[PDB]
This record gives C-alpha cells, structure tokens and sequence, in this order.
C-alpha cells in the first residue's frame, strides 16, 4: 500500500499505517 | 518535500518511515 502514488488523505492514512504508535508529522508545503 | 516524493512521483516504505516521530 506504500509502493504508489499517495496524495491527500490516501498519504496521511498511509503515514498512519506506517508510523504506529510513534505518530508522524505532515508538512505538505515543506 | 513528502508530496514531490509520494504524490507526484511513487512513494515508498523508505521515504514514508522519513516524516515518523
């Protein structure tokens, strides 16, 4: 689920999935 | 930026685990 084209929301669930309990941090303009 | 690297061209597991706390 990682190996394609992610935008949007489809990025931040992945960003979700893969990060677990460690969280993440979404900067779209960076 | 995260976007240029998986929404414009293909994301990996490896660029994806960059953006985790």
């Amino acid at each position: 689920f990682v190996n394609q084209h992610l935008c949007g929301s489809h990025l931040v669930e992945a960003l979700y999935l893969v990060c677990g309990e460690r969280g993440f941090f979404y900067t779209p303009k960076a | 930026g995260i976007v240029e690297q998986c929404c414009t061209s293909i994301c990996s597991l490896y660029q994806l685990e960059n953006y985790c706390n």
